[PDB]
């Protein structure tokens, strides 16, 4: 009976809009559009494996 | 909160640099896993805490 | 007979597409190429030579 199972929940958010005045906080990421008219769509994260 | 990312992109630098990379972009974001256990990522070698 | 071998299947694709919001996580690896109409045509891999 001491191996017990411990429940913990997780949560995230999927497709927020940000704040219009846009930024960012590390360089080297260049996506190829434009970078104003950009939307969030998908979560991607991670499984167990 | 667990570990997300609206790209594929903030998830690659969050594998790469642990410590400096970026939590929010231009028009993504990703939110890092304070989880009460600590679990240990790996995309190929690129080992994370 | 206790020198075994064992067989580590591996892979790897070839020519794969990337999508459309194409990126990069590193910098400094510029090419003369045009980045939006870029395809690996090529898989460079590694002997053990």
């Amino acid at each position: 009976p001491l191996n017990r199972r411990m429940q913990y929940s997780y949560y995230f958010p999927v497709g927020l809009f940000m704040p219009n005045p846009k930024y960012t906080t590390s360089a080297a990421i260049k996506m190829l559009d434009n970078p104003t008219q950009q939307l969030p769509v998908e979560a991607w994260i991670v499984n167990k494996n | 909160p667990a570990l997300s990312a609206s790209s594929r992109a903030l998830i690659d630098e969050f594998m790469s640099v642990k410590q400096t990379h970026a939590p929010i972009h231009y028009g993504h974001y990703i939110i890092e896993e304070v989880a009460p256990v600590r679990r240990i990522l790996k995309f190929g070698n690129k080992v994370v805490f």
